[PDB]
């Protein structure tokens, strides 16, 4: 959740105010996926050091 | 009523014998009881 400040103002006597509401944003993050694969041969497993 | 399947042959126990008689003919070799036997390591063995 992100949001912002209230402006305040400089108002003399007997002096409507103004409308100061604020102004939400949400940020959104999706997540990913990454893979990586190597096969083998029975013979090299068993061979090779 | 006799055997026969449709005269009272359904009411006989079957017999099975559950080990199984190997039919093949096989071979007998007797190299390896001269030769010379060596244990390798990689994928070739030289000399």
């Amino acid at each position: 959740v992100s949001s912002a400040a209230v402006q305040w103002s400089w108002d003399a006597e007997f002096e409507e105010v103004s409308d100061d509401s604020p102004e939400f944003g949400q940020p959104e993050i999706p997540v990913k996926k990454a893979q990586g694969f190597v096969p083998i041969s029975i013979e090299a497993l068993q061979d090779e050091a | 009523m006799g055997l026969t399947k449709a005269d009272g042959g359904y009411l006989v126990p079957f017999q099975l014998d559950p080990t199984v008689i190997i039919t093949s003919n096989g071979s007998l070799n007797d190299i390896r009881r001269f030769a010379r036997q060596v244990v390798a390591t990689g994928d070739v063995w030289h000399g």
